[PDB]
């Protein structure tokens, strides 16, 4: 899922000296919400294996993932790969790296806490709006692994302590937006964790020599389809259509530059305006991403809601947004874009819920008091009187277009070049093939759109040379 | 850019940047002149205070309070109030900066044409819109339907929406706010020796009905425990001094809410002005108006205020209903974040009065659509 | 493939695919339009509430029914009625379905006209055919005789048929109906002190119309037991509370039926003109209609009406001749029943009038033989 990304250096004499690695659009709806035949990550499945019984009993782990809420969701588990080999490969990756085993057990621990959020519950107050816990034996036990007090903790999730002029008032919290709030802690501080590795990974792999021009190597998630296509399937495709619209703005420049060097200059129309049509329908003010956005903040909003609006502000107003096709019996649609891919429909349904990432100040003040190395991933986070962003407007679909854009400022600074990885057929037989699946990888890779750019022009150039002794006979 | 939450509400301005969970300077709206002579030469000291600096110097400037109830009726001290929001607490620039005012409702239209006028001409701010209390208060509390009372320090109003539409023949607007109560609490503690006239202790009379007042569940009962038991007297300590106690004194002020009659109003108190008004709207709706009673301003927040107000309208009201009252525990700052939400809406990009359109259709452009 | 059983009626739309045994989707027939401007901005309120919807925002909206008698009065409002039918309550493309309608008898010829107009060009249904809200309710009763009397909510009509054999000469229809009945009641409770004016509180006051009112055997000697004990009077708890307590007005409304002169018509009642119809017929089939009554429509739902009628009846007829009212319990849904029967019968196949005829022929083909 997330866009690994690394920058080999070179020395001053043209001679390879390190490397660094930076990670983007790692996407955190995952975590929570998962498709009813998918998994989530392999780190709960793998920390679940039963071949090593110390973790199992030191976090006060339940051995059976059903029992657990965040994971029995999705898909409990697949033949897909032996997690105990996997994780045990792991374990000696990271014993044989800088750092010691300490920090593994943190990593392991706060992973197990992250397990536990789930288990929460909150009754509302018979006589008050306020919402205060039933069970607290779970929010014992986590708090004692991190080493927060429990009571402390259930006094910030249930009221949380926020600024306003120059005095602290307390703020009231209903079931709903506290459980909002725990699902957005959890995902922050898996987000930070991850972040945290890798700045570690990178600091270790780093060596003393000097850092010159480098080059890049982007791994990005392809143009997945499926036909229950949703929020995260979206924010993956839009990014793959910003890949897309690069490269054929790239191609565009490199045909001017062949162009003026033969002389041969005509259709100057650049060919990018055709693709970012569809997106200006997403980024832009009162596109789908921004109605959205929007939409959440509303606090009555429901998917018929959201559903109307989009309807009555984009049918027949916009060309690329129209009514969806219902085919071979397909479980649901709501409505259908027009990608370079071909139609795509998603279904609304379960969008609004997921969207919100309201983060709690006063839970993040007490991480950093805490007596753990949580502290420091969570060390910093929320004559001229620049305005911040509050907590509850936080959302996540305007936290990728934001990862997105500090991409597209760096990769466009580098001159790209494309390669392109197709599978021959579903299985493992070689020599044989399935035309579809040949088909589909080349829709999603954008070379049907490449050979369609250039056949508007002219493809065929041929020097006279080769022209003369192949056509002069003719005459 | 950004949008700008200011709200002049009354005796206290509070602003912030759009889409902030909380406003970021907050202050009283006084304006501090000096009324003795000064005799050292070579500090030079300013003509005129204003903001909570004058509550520094409180005891040599004759504060003055540039709107009585809502109506702003001394238009350069809010010129002043104005520039020092925008310069002194904010440090920002309004040339670039949508402005979102809030103004009450039943209010000369005089007033909102002045404060466009100021706002487009001596500030030069790009756009600028103004809104209902009501309104913003109901955006903040996470609601669609209900009555919200909002009664800050100028003047108490009730307003009814249903499913996002208004009922302007139901709004009721009373002009006692909590400058009556504070003055009602002057009279009344004259009679056990404390004597206060000058405008400075007005502060200090304020500030010990905000710390010590509170509301009664029961008058008479409580009048009778505290006829014989002592038990409710408190003490106060004055700025140099002197502590002073009081004993019936403190549930009595906020009474005069329930119970205009102790200074002269002819109206009826605001339990029962809740009432008349959700008996004014239609039929069908008077059922969700009950179970979704929205409280917001600062006088609001007088301990157990709730719980009489909830006994007081099942009173009133049918045996058949469950009345709920919603006290969420920021009630005087639910305007501005209502504001702040409504000014973060991308839809709401397109209702702004932009700088053309006030030049093309003069200041009253206020009037149209866009109210 | 399958047909579309539409029943417009007035005051109640109930629709179905042909076969089922009862309805699919029944809901009110009104269009509900916001009377307020709305204060809440990104809600995006609709312009106009259609069917059961409008229901539940009733405290905010102006209600009108499309149909008065019958006839249809405003064409938009119907249309959006047919859209909300066909594409929200059963989901389902009339692309590829005929449709079945019905109407009561004597109506303008224009109305039929442009029904079938705006079915084939708005909607273009492959075809449609139209029929008479009686004879499809004599089908539903397992009967080939007899007279039936279909009091809706628009209006009345007695429909003689014999072995099948409509006969024309002796249809009678009465503008009298249950909204008539609604008004009356609205008029009368005035008396009591209730005042009901809103067409909002119009459906509260058919909501006890419905639960309360009953049909009296004899009236004077209600009337008089009424007068004298209060062991009649009933009451009813209103949306808002303040339960209300009705007497004598409970059998007073649907007794304009059978004294049309409260409500100032000339005509007589549905007892005589049943039996002005029932001689109307020849000779020869007289026992068998007076042997064979039925009764449809919601009108003729009040408790006790079938005694009365009988009674009634029996006493204009000749002694020697045996009365009867069948007075099944579907009285309501009885007429879309017949009709779902009619649109499942065999025969019935080539009755339909085809797309490429209405188109070949133009909109008269209805009122031509091809009936
Ligand atoms: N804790 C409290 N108890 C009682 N009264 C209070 C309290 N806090 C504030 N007030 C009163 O509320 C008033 C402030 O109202 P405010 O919310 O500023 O109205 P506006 O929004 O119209 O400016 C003050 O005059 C003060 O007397
Ligand atoms: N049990 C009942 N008691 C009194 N009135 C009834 C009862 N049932 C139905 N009605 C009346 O019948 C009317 C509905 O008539 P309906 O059969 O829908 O006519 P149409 O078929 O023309 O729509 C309603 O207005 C309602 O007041
Ligand atoms: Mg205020
Ligand atoms: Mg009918």
């Amino acid at each position: 899922r997330f866009g690994k990304f690394i920058r080999i250096h070179f020395g001053a004499t043209g001679k390879l000296a390190s490397a660094d690695i930076e990670t983007y659009l790692l996407e955190k709806s995952r975590v929570i919400f998962q498709l009813k035949a998918e998994r989530d990550y392999h780190i709960f499945y793998q920390i679940l294996s039963n071949k090593k019984p110390e973790l199992l009993d030191m976090l006060l782990i339940t051995n059976n993932p059903y029992d657990y809420a965040f994971i029995s969701q999705g898909e409990t588990t697949v033949a897909s790969i032996d997690d105990a080999e996997e994780l045990m490969a792991t374990d000696n990756a990271f014993d044989v790296l800088g750092f010691t085993s300490e920090e593994k057990n943190s990593m392991y621990k706060l992973t197990g806490a992250i397990m536990h959020f789930g288990n929460m519950k909150f009754k509302g107050g018979g006589g008050g709006g306020g919402a205060e816990p039933d069970g607290t034996e779970e929010a014992d036990k986590s708090a004692y692994l991190m080493g927060l007090n429990s009571a402390d903790l259930l006094k910030g999730l249930c009221h949380p302590r926020v600024k306003v002029g120059n005095e602290y008032v307390t703020k009231g919290q209903n079931v709903q937006q506290v459980i909002y709030a725990t699902g957005a802690l959890a995902k922050a501080v898996y987000e930070r964790m991850f972040n945290w590795m890798v700045t570690r990974i990178n600091a270790t792999l780093e060596t003393k020599q000097p850092r010159q021009y480098f080059i890049g190597v982007l791994d990005i998630a392809g143009f997945e389809i499926f036909d229950f296509n949703s929020f995260e399937q979206l924010c993956i495709n839009f990014t793959n259509e910003k890949l897309q619209q690069f490269f054929n703005h790239h191609m565009f420049v490199l045909e001017q530059e062949e162009y003026k060097k033969e002389g041969i200059e005509w259709t100057f129309i650049d060919f990018g305006m055709d693709l970012q049509a569809c997106i200006d329908l997403i980024e832009k003010p009162m596109g789908i991403m921004s109605i959205l956005e929007e939409e959440c903040m509303f606090p009555k909003a429901t998917d018929m809601t959201f559903k109307a609006k989009l309807f009555d502000n984009h049918l027949g107003k916009s060309a690329n947004f129209q009514k969806p096709r219902n085919i071979k019996g397909k479980p649901e649609a709501h409505f259908s874009l027009i990608h370079y891919a071909g139609i795509v429909d998603y279904n609304i349904i379960g969008w609004l819920q997921k969207n919100k990432d309201p983060l709690n100040e006063t839970v993040v003040g007490l991480y950093q008091k805490s007596s753990l190395k949580l502290l420091s991933t969570l060390f910093a986070n929320y004559g001229k009187g620049k305005a911040k962003k509050g907590s509850s407007f936080q959302t996540v679909s305007a936290l990728h277009r934001e990862n997105l854009n500090k991409l597209m400022t760096n990769l466009r600074s580098t001159h790209p070049h494309f390669v392109r990885c197709i599978i021959p057929n579903e299985t493992k037989s070689p020599g044989v093939m399935d035309n579809p699946l040949v088909m589909h990888q080349l829709r999603c890779n954008g070379v049907l759109e490449g050979i369609r750019i250039c056949r508007k022009g002219f493809p065929n150039r041929i020097l006279y040379g080769d022209f003369r002794q192949r056509y002069r006979i003719l005459n | 850019t950004t949008a700008l939450v200011c709200d002049n509400g009354s005796g206290l301005v509070k602003a912030g940047f759009a889409g902030d969970d909380a406003p970021r300077a907050v202050f009283p709206s006084i304006v501090g002149r000096p009324r003795h002579q000064g005799v050292m030469v070579g500090m030079g000291q300013k003509d005129s205070y204003v903001g909570d600096e004058a509550q520094s110097k409180r005891g040599i400037l004759t504060l003055k309070y540039p709107i009585e109830h809502g109506i702003i009726t001394n238009w350069d001290d809010m010129e002043k109030i104005w520039h020092h929001t925008f310069y002194n607490e904010l440090r920002v620039a309004p040339e670039e900066h949508p402005t979102l005012l809030t103004e009450a409702p039943l209010n000369p239209k005089a007033n909102r044409e002045k404060m466009t006028q100021i706002m487009f001409e001596t500030f030069n701010v790009p756009a600028m819109y103004v809104a209902i209390q009501a309104v913003l208060s109901l955006y903040a509390s996470g609601r669609t339907t209900g009555i919200v009372l909002d009664s800050g320090d100028g003047v108490t109003h009730n307003v009814p929406i249903y499913e996002g539409y208004a009922l302007p023949h139901a709004i009721m607007r009373l002009d006692l706010a909590g400058r009556d109560l504070t003055d009602y609490l002057m009279k009344i503690l004259t009679e056990r020796g404390y004597s206060f006239v000058t405008t400075a202790e007005r502060e200090i009379v304020r500030d010990i009905k905000e710390k010590l007042c509170y509301v009664a569940l029961d008058f008479e009962n409580e009048m009778a425990t505290a006829a014989s038991s002592s038990s409710l007297e408190k003490s106060y300590e004055l700025p140099d001094g002197q502590v002073i106690t009081i004993g019936n004194e403190r549930f009595r002020c906020p009474e005069t809410l329930f119970q205009p009659s102790f200074i002269g109003m002819e109206s009826a108190g605001i339990h029962e002005t809740t009432y008349n008004s959700i008996m004014k709207c239609d039929i069908d709706i008077r059922k969700d108006l009950y179970a979704n009673n929205v409280l917001s301003g600062g006088t609001t927040m007088y301990p157990g205020i709730a719980d009489r107000m909830q006994k007081e309208i099942t009173a009133l009201a049918p045996s058949t209903m469950k009345i709920k009252i919603i006290a969420p525990p920021e009630r005087k700052y639910s305007v501005w974040i209502g504001g702040s939400i409504l000014a973060s809406l991308s839809t709401f990009q397109q209702m702004w009065i932009s700088k053309q359109e006030y030049d093309e259709a003069g200041p009253s452009i206020v009037h149209r659509k866009c109210f």
